[PDB]
């Protein structure tokens, strides 16, 4: 039942991000404000732009790990259906490339490999036609309702932000920034 | 009362706790005087009394008790301890005492001990049979110690070159010989997590010496272990004594079956303190530095070592080069050959924005076949084949792209050697 | 200092400055440092940033050094342990406050005075601060001010205190002066930044033309 | 009992069996403490007890009596020595004393001497009539020392070649040029116990000075001889102290008809530690090195010499170059050709994964006519010309592969002519 979890994980993480996402708006609009609000003030326009860049790194972190989240999610309930899937009509699919797995048997690391790639190219030129052909197809109906939380693929807003990419060093350094920024709200 | 935890605490609810009962204003004074006060206010009362701390004997057997996590202050807070109690129950240098404390009387100022339920962290009655740690024979290093968490974090890249560089093991004197704005203190810092992340019961000690106080108490509160900063305020006496007291309870520690770990930062300014501290015996080396200022630095420094059975002292130090000092040059020269593996931190590598900087073809260790398994030996053997010929820019840069895309030294090592 | 750098700083700065002459004895300038150091300390308790203005921290310690007590050991140029631990109290007091207040001390040194105790207590105070800039004489032979020297100045934790384009740009400002020597760089910036009205124009123009 | 069997024997027993009889609580104190208190106990019972040891004479005829095993350490167990019975059995400094030891009276805290039963393995009365060392005639190298044990070991191949690089004679001056890590401690381990497996009639001396305490242990364990190893925890004056009384008492037994041979790690050390031990002669070599200083290791390496009459000093020593300091070049080009014999060892060739590090066309010996045999000389200068044209990688390799073909010296003395 670790769909269900994982399901509560991704929106948890969906509800941080947005979170983090509008409290980065309000960042900006509060500093956008003071740019025009005069009297100088270098001190203060440093330390919001320091919170502002703050803000926009961990709103990355969190659409990135949304991101990843959501893929776990996509994965755990791929892994599940198929299995529940091959244990309701694994010998049709079985006898349909039988050939190489009923000789794949008990045979040397190589052999069993090479094999398993061959089905795995049989298997594609299979798909190939349903690929080629494909009529409309919707989700399972035993577990829908979840995917239709999630729906697609993430939202452009969650991938926008993270097309740039940062070296270590950049996120040690922001961890730190993080780590003081929560040391200072804390007091 | 268990004062450990009291003198822990910040000083909020310490200030809360002494004005729970109106004890005038105390939020003016040292820490040490809150502490006392409110003992003395606790003792007058009739409720038993514990304490805890470390043992410091003077010239005429009156002992202190100190205080670890005070950075070991001459404070008030000190508990006195009389030569007679100290030969009763076989009390030394170092050693950690917790029991009762007897409330001062007239005629003096400081707490005494009324009878001690712990010392060495366990029973007195086999803590006074013990042997002493220069008598036990030493030996080479024999455990490994892997600096690498295991979990792939990127933080480890760093410690995993160390792997990959110099094996770390018991009883190993270790210099890094670190120029400044070199990356050695978060490399420090680093080694000292990965050890309590990795070996927790080993006990790990830091020592910092006239460090800037900012360092201090980011090092006091990253690092889980305890940690000895002596700052840059006290004078070389204090140095001195605190360095001297810390390896004494590093020896009492290690007497005990106890593996211990320490990292200091740094041998040089240590050095100084030794040779300023030192009175002239009218031999004066090239660099202001007498004859006998290297006794202690080399005593202190040569008590690191594997013992044939029980815990095994280890000892990594720090030494900076090219400072424009003389006598910095020569100190780092007469503690070259007393170290049996130093990694070098060459300044080329930090200005190019690749860490850890690592002059990996000059750095090395010794006695390391005896340490791991020959086969990581010779692909470690190997590997340093490889990154030998070329210079060391783009030798770190060969192997900091290729280790941070894998997971782990042995995926590391299957991936180059699959090619 | 002199009364004419006193009277001038007293008669042009904005702010309270404290001074004392050379007119009256070291113990003098002992007690006022004093006084005032723990003056900043108090401000500094009360939440309150402050920032202090040292020049020179060599004459205060030899000031202290003229008027310490001698315990018996002395080092080479008649300075002792107790000569230095005093200013030390002084120069320390550098650090931030979490929870509010922030006490900052900005200081001068001398070198290459005449006096080889001078440099030596400037060896001793090499690695006690988190940011050092240095001053050479060939540079303001040229008549070119300030004569600052780009490669051997720097800032300990300088990654902390900026942000992170600021950092780019700094680290690129490094890395295109680094190469050539001194004095041609020093020139070569002052002239492309006088043209520009800002530091970030400047990094702008310098940036992409 | 006798103070021989007590030096030579683990702690651990020692408080066993202290405990046992009962003095106090003997644990926390040193091992010479023990001892001290050991015997006070039991010349208090009433037994009379031997002693032995190793006898000097300060400038006023304050006489001591240390031991070898405990590193001629100053401890309270030291014999004391009055001059009377110094100017009556006309002894010096370095003559072995053992007999009848006087316990100690009020006064004084060092036991004393009541008779001596014998002088330096001989007669008190016999040992008399000898004369000084200085007083000998010194001669070449007339008899040879061979490395090979005979058994075919894997791992005597160092030693093999090395009498095929450098014979080795009794009373010759040897010296050992090696950089750092270039294997030369375990060469010099080896050659110490090739000599006592194959001459165990001649007395062998190992003499360790400011080494790695790892490397004093496993010299003592692994060599059978009396290893005297001085750490560089202690100053320059116990190391100079140390050594002046090796090299005394080899120049006293030498005079017995003795063949004794005696290693130093390092001559470079050595010379450091005078350097930096006597006071400044008011011109300093540049550098920072005192000339008249090097004359008090002259003195310990100067010693290297054959008797007619009887016995053989040699003295082995190997030196440090491209350490990264000054002193050490300095040192190397001072002893450059003081001694008859040289070794030679390289970096680049030991980095190769080939050992013994040894540079056989540059190391060489003299007067190899006198030392060893006519045809064998003939056989190896052909091997030496064979050697010479190439390098050192190929020539090096070549006879590394071709001494592990075969097993006996003499077999491959007739298989290169063969083919
Ligand atoms: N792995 C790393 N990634 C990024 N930056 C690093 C890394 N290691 C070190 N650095 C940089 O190295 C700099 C060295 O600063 P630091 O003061 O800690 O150096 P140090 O070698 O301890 O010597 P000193 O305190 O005398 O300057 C740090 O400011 C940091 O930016
Ligand atoms: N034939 C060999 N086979 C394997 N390893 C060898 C061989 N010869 C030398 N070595 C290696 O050489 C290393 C050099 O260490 P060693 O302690 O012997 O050095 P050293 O030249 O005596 O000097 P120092 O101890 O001062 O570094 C040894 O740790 C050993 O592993
Ligand atoms: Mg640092
Ligand atoms: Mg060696």
């Amino acid at each position: 039942t670790a769909l269900q979890q994982a399901f509560d994980t991704c929106q948890n993480n969906k509800a941080a991000w947005l979170q983090r996402k509008n409290e980065l708006a309000a960042a900006e609009q509060e500093y956008l404000r003071l740019l025009s609000g005069e009297g100088r003030n270098v001190s203060r326009l440093d330390e919001l732009r320091n919170i502002i860049e703050v803000r926009k790194w961990q709103v990355n972190q969190a659409a990135g790990r949304y991101i990843r989240s959501h893929e776990a999610v996509q994965h755990i309930s791929i892994r599940d259906r198929l299995n529940d899937f091959m244990q309701q009509h694994g010998t049709a699919l079985a006898a349909a490339l039988a050939p190489e797995l009923m000789g794949y048997s008990e045979l040397t690391a190589i052999a069993r490999n090479c094999a398993i790639q061959r089905a795995t190219d049989a298997l594609r030129e299979a798909l190939l036609s349903w690929l080629a052909k494909g009529e409309k197809i919707n989700y399972s109906a035993q577990d829908s309702d979840i995917l239709t939380t999630i729906g697609f693929r993430p939202d452009v807003a969650s991938v926008d932000d993270s097309r740039e990419k940062f070296t270590p060093a950049q996120n040690m350094i922001f961890s730190r920034k993080s780590a003081q920024l929560a040391s200072r709200q804390s007091v | 009362m268990n004062l450990t935890e009291l003198k822990n605490t910040p000083v909020s609810e310490l200030i809360t706790l002494g004005e729970n009962m109106g004890l005038e204003n105390l939020a003016r004074m040292r820490k040490q005087d809150i502490i006392f006060a409110i003992l003395k206010q606790h003792a007058k009362s009739g409720e038993d009394i514990f304490g805890d701390g470390v043992l410091e004997i003077l010239q005429d057997g009156f002992g202190f008790l100190r205080s670890a996590d005070s950075s070991y202050l001459a404070g008030p807070d000190d508990i006195y301890v009389s030569p007679s109690q100290i030969r009763r129950f076989n009390l030394r240098t170092g050693d950690t005492i917790s029991g009762k404390i007897r409330p001062p009387k007239e005629g003096e100022r400081y707490f005494a001990l009324l009878k001690v339920n712990e010392v060495n962290f366990d029973k007195p009655e086999n803590a006074r049979n013990k042997i002493l740690f220069e008598n036990l024979t030493p030996l080479h290093a024999n455990s490994r110690l892997r600096m690498e968490r295991g979990n792939g974090s990127t933080e480890d890249l760093t410690a995993r070159v160390l792997d990959l560089a110099s094996p770390i093991g018991r009883g190993q004197r270790g210099l890094i010989v670190a120029p400044p704005k070199a990356g050695k203190t978060m490399l420090l810092q680093n080694i000292a997590q990965s050890i309590a992340y990795n070996h927790p019961d080993c006990v790990l000690m830091v020592l910092l010496i006239d460090e800037r106080p900012e360092e201090v108490t980011e090092m006091q509160r990253l690092v889980k272990g305890e940690v000895v900063a002596s700052t840059f305020d006290e004078p070389a006496s204090r140095h001195v004594q605190v360095a001297e007291m810390v390896i004494e309870k590093a020896k009492r520690l290690v007497e005990h079956k106890k593996d211990v770990i320490i990292l200091l930062d740094s041998i040089t300014r240590l050095a100084r303190a030794y040779n300023t501290v030192v009175p002239a015996s009218g031999k004066v080396l090239t660099g202001g530095v007498d004859a006998n200022a290297l006794h202690r630095p080399k005593r202190f420094f040569g008590a690191a070592r594997n013992v044939e059975e029980g815990g095994s002292l280890t000892i990594i130090a720090t030494a900076l080069i090219d400072t424009g000092s003389k006598m910095d040059e020569v100190i780092y020269e007469e503690f070259k050959g007393t170290g049996n593996m130093e990694l070098h931190l060459s300044r080329k590598i930090a200005e190019k924005r690749v860490f850890p900087a690592i002059d990996y073809n000059r750095s090395g260790t010794r006695k390391e076949e005896l340490l791991t398994t020959q086969e990581e030996l010779q692909k470690m053997w190997i590997l340093r084949k490889i990154i030998h010929p070329m210079g060391e820019i783009d030798a770190m840069e060969f192997l900091i792209n290729k280790l941070a895309m894998t997971k782990t030294n042995d995926d590391f090592f299957e991936m180059m050697k699959r090619s």
